[PDB]
RNA sequence: UUUAAAA
RNA sequence: UAUUAUUUAUUUUAAAA
């Protein structure tokens, strides 16, 4: 019930390594073509990275804050893995290592790290507060799994609208979403994570490695940085010890794909809103005088 | 009473206390380190410049005080200055008086009591020590962390005793420590109990005055005599209570509008009278804003009052309060509150007076302001409580929580009102939105409009 | 380790002789050498440590609260954790229901000596961690919880109602009479105190019997000790392990509270 | 769905609003998936008591090697007079210690048998405020019936009584215990305990009989 | 009209993308492959049907949907020539197209529409073809519709999901494989919309011929 | 009576290497075990000391489990009945294994067809049953090969089981030793002791086939003195552990001796007692002789 | 407690320490010899930490051998009277700990020769009695001296620490009121090489201070492995 | 609780 | 009957002639 990879293949495999060959045709410090697609309702995005695919869903409800912070909204994700992505994954298996350390990276990028404005997501103090849901499914597996799940939240997160609530002194009403529009979440800044596989025959570091790459591996260090030249965070486990060189290297030639990923994300959804506006032109509100 | 060395000159011990929070305990241990290389930070020292260590930057620390200090009448002479919490929170503007203090010592055990009452007090004693040059220096003895100055606690012995007593311990090590240079140390402290007790402590006998006392010594005592400086809200009435009152004519209802240009007086307008009626004070309005509909009850005409006549807005009111105060006095608002009680005396306007006994409908909603920098600490990523002046001059200071409160300085920022209980002082709201930076045209525009209900949205779809 | 049923046979005969002839060789009423730590655990009010001669060793953390007993029926709860066992397993969850009823507030512990005002009172947590077991531990655990309870410390109450407020350093001590568990393993026609290891696989019952205020209290149970040879046993054989816990529970109690 | 909204409560019914012979009833044989069926009803007093009980075994458990066989009971909660799972568990393994004794377990070698019990109904009608101990004796004899029923080899019949939270249950016609629970209770009684248990034991030691030998 | 794409996803042996108003639905199917041992059919082909919704976890809702799925690919199949192989069939529900609290047939009928053109794209050997509709009938005018929109389900009366099964160039029905109603009707409105729904889920299979057979054919020789 | 020692305040009361470390620089040497090759240089795997045996360069961890080595009078209990062959258990990192083709069988071979091979093992050798073997070849991980080809092997009965370190084993020409008061003593050099009623075989083999030797039933009647002596050797071997004293036959016979100032063994358990004895035999005969 | 100074201009943290002093450590080897072949007592500051170390042994079931290297399993039981208030066992609270079990697995078995115990397993069992900030590097701490106790071949050693970032200043071994107040990297530098084999970073650190971090965070990480190694000298040559 | 007009 | 065996294989000595 797992892969086989033949003797000759991770021989050949890693050889083309030794000489700055790819199966792909990528570089070593190439991240793959991300594709940006949103759906009809709000929050609905898949992303698409070579063959890799993964599809988000952006969801909310009133739900009790943590007694330890009562001014913050709640955030949850889940990425469990179906056999829709290879028939390798078992169906239920919640507690993988692959579905933990996934969930664990985009919590911490996004809740933890102040991606997400948990405060403005807060109601009433103490007993109503937005408990903003993250769904990932994975459709297809050809590797970069967190990488692409991480673009597939945030470019979720910053597509999907909550319902308005008006503040009338204690009471408090949410306006359904046919009457008002819905209002949109507040994203500090903007998370992207990139996977380094390490191999060794003088080390050679490859990003966002495919799937037959990735089995071939003998190391894995992943970074999550934002055009704010800040480290969100950092993993790394066990694997081919490194030292600090070797990481500053990595996250310097990661931001250099963070910047660029993070300008396509919010070139697609100014597009994608301007789609879905077309007669916005007409119902301003606002206007300037004269 | 468990002590362990460690490294050279390192130890370690247990601080174990409880905390009552909400009617619950809570036991809380902490690693209490004690060391032997901190210095006294006098010029005049020459046994602890050889136990210094640079710091995290790799930089020796700065000898302060004077090696020439004031020298007043025998037997103080040369002396230095040691102060207590009651002096730092009274007289801390006779501090940064130009021609007062100039070496001064303010121990650990004293900075962390004015924090935890005052921060933005705290602030300005800091700033004392960091802006130290020719004509002022400022040093903080970490008394409480060296082991020649940390003092265990006493059976039974009270909270307020033992820091008192540690006070007098780094006077008593400060005196010892200077006699090589002929420095005595005086201790400034208005609890005339402590300095009872240390003329009780023949072992190391010090030099304690009080703040007048001290004062008196100076060489311009005649010039700087004149600068000297010298709660729960009642519950809500029961909803039959203001049934009856209301019923039998004791009770009235309206509408708070407060004043103006001060924060602190109200009137209500009730059909019995020509002119409304006034509501002054902190305790009268009992946690109002301006709009609630209210309950009011008349007070005797032995506490009737006149139309104030001074200026008054939450950000000009105690303003070295902090925001989780629940159940530290300036001298300018004792010249100003004291100054228009004369008003009221000798008035002809003395109309009827009430207060609020009952809240019948809160007036809340998203209000618009900015974060008092007296309350923020800017390097801080945790959570803290910060002050938030609101817009609306009638309305008074709110208390969040926040963790970005670094971030949110300088911006002009939405919130929301949640609770304020007999307890609290102040009422508790919190962070919604934030609109941009202040002065800013696309902010200023919008905070406006949030402040009017303003409907700036755009038209909707059904409209097409 | 297991036993065949060649050495089975073998101690079941000498066992059950009248002269009970023991592994070890001790007496039916002698333990084994004990060690107990107290006063470890600074985060918690009591702390204990107790290492058998087996190496079975438990640790017991005892934290509290400050609950209206008006509202909140029990005042003492157990948490054990065995080692190398689920949560919901059967044997985890028979001993936490087993030690929840003689430590019942009311019952085997007053839950006087724990009151604060007329409403408020404290609730004891007495969280155990089964590091190491190779027989029944109820019995291990319970002297456990003895020299934890009996160096328990617990903040002294300050004192219209409102709510409760205690002192920053003093406290006083849990001054509470904490029940004992001994376990009794039948062999036939003898009763033996504290059976060991290989013993315990041997026996026919076994005999669960606590003692609190210096007397026998409830519960008391007759749990078997290994599915192989359940006996039946005479009433006078329950009468003499009953009575024979009587004789020896003061030596316990006496070796037990010099902490 | 399942559950439903966790924001409501259940229901209180406030106490300040409006204000010698044990029954029982015996049945067998009415499941069609087990072996042997149980049905035991008993109303004293205020407290009414209705349990089910069923037996599947014995069951060949593949690959097993075991000399004797291996009882398996658990108690279910059902309807009325719910208890905490913990206290359910610590009545299972009092009761597997008592059939180990009873059940003929040589005879069943690389096998199992998985007794069933459910607290269907467990009323109690007291006037105004364990509990368990009162159930404990009539499960004794719903499972010993459903273990006739089932074609398993029971040395001699088992059942128990209560004595005011002590519960006994004898073999032998009360010549030998198998089983001992009290909790709650007074000091210094145990003979009277004995005793009162024992012929309520002899009752049902012989009331079982008789449904088993008709129908 | 409904968009359909085949072969879409690359670690599958057949997957397909049913649409139809807003549902959207991506299916694979991978088989035969080797089974579990609890999973093994001693004399034909086991399946191993697995649908997930859009938010949240899989609930029960989703497992009487894997019911009613798998009683419609269950006889569509020919298990008996696959003996002892597994056949994993997982529906992806990518948006709901209606509202998930109150009604689910818009995603069933899309998942049958999905998995019979994944299982087609796979090459499990199919007994026929089949084809699924939604049908609604609205309160005020008793008037059936089909294919009702997510507005028309909240004024609806009753709902109904009906699967067919067609062969001999989609123009015999050959049985009825799922009609699951739900709400109001009699007698006389299920032979109504069942007579409605015939030629309407019989128009379905000649366009999902057409799709099929537009991606199939430049693939063969 | 209980002996509760009690503590209050705290959580309780050549050349040494560490592993990283460098041995050596000499890359003329035969690297052992705690020992590892890297650069043309040598590194230590473990905490120990380092030994030196003409070019074996080795470092001896402090705590290890037993080593099984070739030709080693060992006593296992049977773990599982595997497919041509048993698992037992030595004490060892891996069980050994003991083939069909190396016991002395029943009836000689297998009575077949009929049952499978493991089936047919279970009648006389089942799991948990104690026996002794002798390690016949190891392994290329380390793993035992046990040998049951005469009659001095045999399966273990009437006595009783005892566990001590496999350090604390005394090398010697015998493995067993008869005792003073009827008591044969098996010290198995992997640790495991197995103190019996001396029989008829090595009463009569050491002073000057078929399935009587796999019958688990036990010796009809023992005297309740012999017994009870198997108690206090039982009591001294362990209490000679605790001191870390090597157990050797006279230590044995030694410390039975001197614990006859005890009366009963019921007060043999206590640390001081056990303390004593081991000192007792440390100062009387290494200091003596 | 309150509102504290973390870094005061006077080189002096909350509880004492100085930015480049570690929290005293008090290590303990073999105190479970009958319970386990290796055995910890990490006591790291206030946190208090029991490693055990059980193999190599035989798997339990066939279903967990590899015929190639040892299996290494890693279970962390962090008990519910580690804090001041009692914490009850949360749902979300168990991804935590899988997270951290699965990071300490594929730390351990790439410097603990597994090739050397083929068709054996090596179950590593822990309980934290107490945390106070800086959980995660004394857990590596414990595994590394338990897993010497019992003699496991190992290259080198392990060590743990973690460091904080305040302002500008980092702060060697953070405590929980620190962890609370700035951003925390931990470390897992082998032996006195400066090569990771951990680097856990889960709050925002600007990318220029992420350098100076890491090298005091290694050099702090060899003073650790010095209290380790003289703790097993003592333990050595004293028995 | 700022009159009126155009914005 | 380890130059023996395990079949969707728990074998962990298949080497020499
Ligand atoms: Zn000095």
């Amino acid at each position: 019930k797992d892969i086989e990879i033949s003797a000759s293949e991770s021989k050949f495999i890693l050889e083309a390594l030794r000489q700055n060959y790819r199966l792909d045709g990528r570089s070593f410090d190439q991240f793959r073509d991300v594709e940006i697609t949103f759906g009809k309702e709000f929050g609905d995005v898949s992303v698409k990275m070579g063959n890799t695919k993964v599809h988000c869903r952006i969801s909310c409800q009133i739900a009790q804050p943590y007694e330890d912070r009562p001014f913050e909204g709640l955030f949850v994700i889940s990425t469990e893995i179906s056999p829709m992505a290879g028939s390798q994954f078992e169906n239920g298996n919640i507690t993988g290592e692959d579905e933990v350390l996934c969930s664990r990276i985009i919590e911490k990028s996004v809740r933890r790290s102040g991606a997400l404005d948990v405060e403005g997501l807060c109601i009433v103090a103490g007993s109503k507060c937005w408990a903003v849901r993250a769904d990932v499914h994975f459709l297809d597996c050809d590797g970069g799994f967190i990488d692409a799940s991480c673009i597939a939240v945030m470019a979720g997160l910053m597509h999907f609208k909550k319902p308005d609530i008006t503040v009338h002194g204690e009471q408090i009403i949410v306006h359904p979403v046919n009457e008002r529009e819905p209002v949109p979440l507040g994203i500090l800044h903007i998370p992207i994570c990139v996977t380094f596989s390490f191999f060794n025959p003088s080390e050679i570091s490859i990003i966002d490695a495919t799937l037959k790459e990735e089995l071939l591996r003998d190391g894995v260090l992943t970074v999550t940085l934002n055009k704010n030249r800040e480290v969100v965070q950092v993993s790394k486990a066990g694997g081919l010890p490194m030292d600090a060189l070797t990481l500053m290297k990595c996250c310097h030639e990661a931001y250099s794909i963070i910047e660029k990923i993070t300008d396509q994300i919010l070139q697609l959804l100014k597009e994608d809103s301007e789609k879905r506006n077309k007669y916005a032109a007409m119902l301003t509100s606002e206007n300037a005088r004269e | 009473p468990r002590r362990k060395r460690l490294a050279d000159g390192l130890s370690v011990t247990q601080k174990v206390f409880v905390r009552s929070r909400n009617g619950g305990a809570t036991k809380i241990v902490r690693e209490h380190y004690l060391r032997s290389d901190i210095p006294c930070l006098s010029r005049s020292c020459t046994k602890c410049p050889q136990i210094v260590v640079p710091d995290a930057q790799n930089e020796l620390p700065k000898f302060i005080l004077s090696d020439s200090p004031l020298e007043l009448s025998a037997p103080i002479g040369k002396h230095y200055v040691v102060l207590d919490t009651n002096v730092v929170l009274q007289a801390i503007d006779l501090l940064e008086n130009p021609n007062c203090f100039f070496d001064v010592i303010v121990p650990q055990i004293v900075l962390d009591e004015v924090r935890n009452k005052s921060y933005p007090v705290y602030t300005r004693l800091r700033t004392l020590c960091r802006d130290s040059d020719d004509h002022k220096r400022f040093i903080v003895f970490h008394n409480e962390f060296s082991e020649h100055t940390f003092v265990e606690r006493l059976p039974n012995e009270t909270i307020n005793d033992r820091n008192n007593r540690a006070i007098r311990k780094t006077c008593q090590w400060y005196s010892e420590h200077l006699k090589p240079y002929d420095i005595n140390v005086v201790l400034v402290t208005n609890d005339r109990l402590n300095r009872e007790a240390a003329t009780k402590e023949v072992e190391s006998n010090i030099i304690t005055k009080s703040l007048v006392q001290y004062i008196e010594l100076l060489p311009n005592a005649d010039d700087i005599r004149d600068s000297i400086p010298q709660f729960t809200f009642p519950e809500y009435y029961s909803t039959a209570r203001v049934m009856g009152g209301l019923k039998n004519g004791v009770l009235y209802q309206g509408n708070i509008q407060i004043s103006e240009y001060n924060f602190l007086e109200g009137s209500v307008s009730l059909p019995r009278f020509s002119k409304p009626v006034l509501i002054v004070g902190q305790k009268n309005l009992n946690r109002a804003f301006n709009g609630d509909q209210v309950i009011v009850e008349l007070l005797p005409q032995s506490e009737w009052k006149a139309p104030s006549s001074i200026v008054l807005d939450s950000e000009h009111f105690d303003v070295n309060d902090n925001p989780d105060i629940e159940a530290v006095i300036s001298d300018k608002q004792r010249r100003l509150l004291a100054k228009d009680a004369m008003i009221a005396q000798r008035s002809k306007k003395i109309q009827p007076t009430a207060k609020v006994v009952y809240i019948q409908r809160r007036s809340w909603r998203q209000y618009v302001g900015q974060l008092a920098p007296s309350s923020v600490d800017p390097q801080s990523s945790s959570t803290q409580n910060v002050f938030v002046i609101l817009m609306d001059k009638c309305l008074p200071k709110v208390r969040i929580r926040t963790r970005r409160a670094a971030e949110l300085l300088d911006k002009r920022i939405v919130i929301s009102i949640d609770s304020w209980p007999t307890t609290h002082k102040y009422p508790l709201g919190h962070f919604v939105r934030d609109l941009g930076t202040i002065e800013s045209a696309q902010a200023e525009t919008e905070a406006l409009l949030l402040e009017h209900d303003v409907e700036y949205r755009p038209f909707s779809k059904k409209v097409l | 380790m297991s036993l065949s049923v060649a050495e089975k046979s073998y101690l079941y005969d000498s066992l059950a002789s009248t002269p009970s002839i023991r592994p070890d060789g001790r007496l039916p009423h002698q333990f084994r050498p004990i060690e107990i730590f107290t006063d470890f655990l600074p985060s918690s009010n009591g702390s204990s440590r107790i290492i058998a001669s087996d190496g079975s060793e438990c640790i017991v953390s005892i934290k509290s609260k400050v609950v209206d007993h008006h509202v909140e029926n029990e005042l003492l709860q157990v948490d054990v954790d065995i080692a190398g066992q689920r949560d919901d397993a059967l044997v985890v969850e028979t001993i936490t229901s087993l030690l929840n009823k003689v430590l019942k507030s009311g019952s085997g512990v007053d839950s006087s000596k724990l009151q604060l005002t007329k409403k408020y009172s404290f609730k004891i947590f007495v969280d155990v961690l089964v590091i190491s077991s190779h027989s029944h531990p109820v019995s291990l655990i319970s002297f456990a919880i003895y020299s934890a309870l009996n160096s328990t410390y617990l903040p002294k109450l300050i004192s219209v109602e409102e709510l409760p407020t205690f002192h920053d350093y003093d406290m006083v001590k849990l001054d509470i009479n904490p029940p004992l568990v001994f376990i009794l393993a039948v062999v036939g026609n003898n009763m033996l105190l504290d059976p060991a290891a290989n013993e315990s696989e041997v026996a026919n019952n076994g005999l669960i019997i606590s003692w609190s205020n210096g007397k026998i209290t409830s519960p008391i149970r007759s749990v078997a000790l290994n599915d192989s040879n359940v006996k039946s046993f005479k009433p006078h054989l329950l009468k003499q392990g009953l009575a024979m816990v009587e004789k020896y529970a003061p030596d316990v109690v006496r070796s037990l509270e010099n902490l | 769905r399942l559950l439903g909204p966790a924001a409501a409560k259940p229901m209180a019914f406030s106490n300040t609003t409006t204000h010698s012979e044990q029954e029982l009833s015996l049945h067998t044989g009415f499941i069609e998936n087990c072996n042997g069926s149980a049905l035991v009803e008993a109303r004293s007093l205020g407290h009414q008591t209705s349990l089910i009980t069923a037996v599947y075994g014995p069951r060949s458990i593949r690959g097993s090697f075991t000399s004797q066989g291996t009882i398996s009971i658990q108690l279910k909660n059902g309807l009325l007079e719910k208890y905490n799972t913990n206290e359910l568990k610590e009545v299972s393994s009092f009761l597997m210690g008592i059939f180990n004794s009873v059940v003929n377990l040589s005879r069943y070698p690389k096998s199992g048998i998985d007794i069933f019990v459910y607290l269907t109904y467990d009323k109690d009608l007291t006037n105004n405020p364990s509990q368990i101990s009162s159930l404990i004796p009539h499960c004794i004899t719903s499972i010993t019936l459903a273990l006739a029923d089932a074609g398993i080899e029971l040395v001699d019949m088992a059942g128990a009584g209560e004595a005011n939270g002590t519960v006994v249950s004898f073999i032998k016609n009360g010549e030998e215990i198998v089983g001992f629970w009290k909790d709650d209770g007074d000091d210094e009684d145990l003979l009277e305990c004995l005793d009162r248990c024992k012929e309520q034991y002899n009752r049902y030691r012989d009331l079982m009989i008789s449904c088993l030998m008709n129908q | 009209s409904v968009q359909a794409e085949i072969g879409i996803l690359d670690h599958v042996d057949g997957s397909s993308e049913f649409v139809s108003q807003d549902t959207k639905v991506i299916c694979s199917v991978t088989g035969p492959i080797e089974p579990k041992a609890r999973q093994e059919l001693p004399t034909q082909l086991a399946l191993e049907i697995i649908v997930r919704p859009a938010k949240g976890v899989a609930t029960t809702r989703e497992k009487v949907l894997e019911d009613k799925l798998r009683a419609v690919l269950t006889p569509l199949i020919t298990r008996h020539c696959y003996p002892r192989q597994l056949c994993q069939i997982t529906c992806q529900i990518l948006e709901s197209g209606e509202d998930e609290a109150e009604f689910s047939l818009r995603e069933l009928s899309c998942c049958i529409n999905a998995a019979f053109l994944a299982l087609v794209d796979a090459g499990i050997a199919l007994n026929s073809m089949c084809a699924s509709i939604p049908i609604a009938i609205i309160k005020d005018t008793s008037d059936i519709i089909v294919d009702p929109t997510a507005e028309q389900l909240k004024i609806s009366l009753s709902v109904h999901t009906l699967a067919l099964e067609f062969v001999n160039g989609g123009k015999v029905v050959k049985n009825v494989l799922l009609l699951d109603s739900n709400g109001d009707f009699n007698e006389d409105q299920l032979f109504s919309l069942l007579e409605l729904g015939e030629q309407k889920c019989q128009e379905l299979v000649t366009n999902i011929r057409r799709i099929i057979q537009d991606n199939i054919s430049p693939r063969l020789v | 009576v209980i002996t509760i020692t009690k503590r209050n305040g705290a959580f309780q009361n050549s050349q040494i290497v560490t592993p990283g470390e460098l041995v050596t620089d000499d890359p003329i040497w035969m690297r052992g075990h705690g020992t590892y090759f890297l650069d043309n240089m040598t590194y230590s795997s473990v905490a120990g000391t380092v030994s030196r045996v003409n070019r074996l360069l080795s470092v001896i961890p402090l705590k290890g489990r037993y080593a099984p080595e070739t030709g080693d009078h060992v006593v296992g209990r049977i773990a599982e009945v595997g497919n041509k062959r048993w698992k037992v258990d030595i004490g060892g990192k891996q069980h050994a294994v003991l083939m069909l083709g190396s016991v002395n069988l029943p009836g000689g071979i297998l009575r077949r067809k009929s049952e499978s091979d493991e089936l047919q093992m279970r009648s006389f050798l089942k799991e948990g049953d104690l026996l002794n073997a002798e390690v016949q070849s190891l392994f290329q991980d380390g793993s035992a090969s046990l040998h049951t080809r005469s009659l001095k092997y045999g399966k273990l009965r009437n006595g009783m089981f005892c566990q001590v370190p496999s350090s604390l084993i005394v090398r010697a020409k015998n493995h067993t030793h008869n005792l003073p008061g009827n008591i044969t003593v098996v010290l198995g050099v992997n640790g495991y002791i197995w103190l019996r009623k001396t029989s008829q075989m090595d009463l009569a083999r050491d002073t000057p086939s078929s399935w009587q030797i796999y019958s688990d039933e036990n010796d009809p009647s023992i005297s309740n003195n012999i017994r009870q002596a198997i108690c206090r050797y039982a009591n001294v071997i362990k209490a000679l552990a605790f001191c870390e004293i090597g157990i050797t036959q006279q230590r044995i016979v030694s410390a039975y001796e001197a614990s006859m100032v005890y009366s009963n063994v019921g007060e043999l358990i206590e640390k001081n007692v056990m303390e004593s004895i081991g000192s007792d035999i440390l100062t009387a005969e290494k200091m003596r002789g | 407690m309150s509102r504290l100074e973390i870094y005061s201009p006077e080189g002096l943290r909350l509880d004492g320490r100085r930015w480049n002093e570690l929290r005293r450590f008090e290590s303990s080897i073999n105190t479970h010899p009958h319970a386990a072949d290796g055995s910890s007592y990490m006591e790291q500051g206030n946190n208090k930490i029991i490693t055990l170390v059980k193999g190599p042994k035989e798997p339990r079931l066939k279903s967990q051998m590899d015929t190639s290297k040892a299996l290494l399993n890693v279970s962390v039981n962090i008990t519910k009277f580690s804090k001041f208030e009692r914490s009850k066992s949360s749902h979300k609270n168990e991804r935590r700990v899988l997270e951290i079990q699965t990071s300490l697995v594929r730390m351990f078995e790439k410097n603990v020769m597994l090739n050397i115990y083929p068709r054996t397993v090596i179950d590593i069992e822990i309980h934290v009695l107490e945390q106070d900030g800086g959980i995660m590097g004394s857990l590596i701490n414990g595994i590394t001296l338990a897993l010497i106790d019992a003699g496991i071949s190992m290259f080198d050693y392990i060590s743990g620490i973690s460091v904080g970032l305040y302002d500008t200043t980092p702060l060697l071994d953070t405590n929980s009121l620190e962890e609370n107040a700035m951003s925390t990297v931990t470390l897992g530098v082998v032996g006195k090489s400066e090569k990771l084999s951990l680097l856990l970073v889960e709050d925002k650190i600007p990318l220029d201070r992420l350098e100076n971090v890491l090298a005091i965070g290694i050099a702090g990480a060899h003073r650790v492995r010095d209290l380790m190694d003289e703790e097993l000298r003592k333990h050595a040559q004293k028995r």
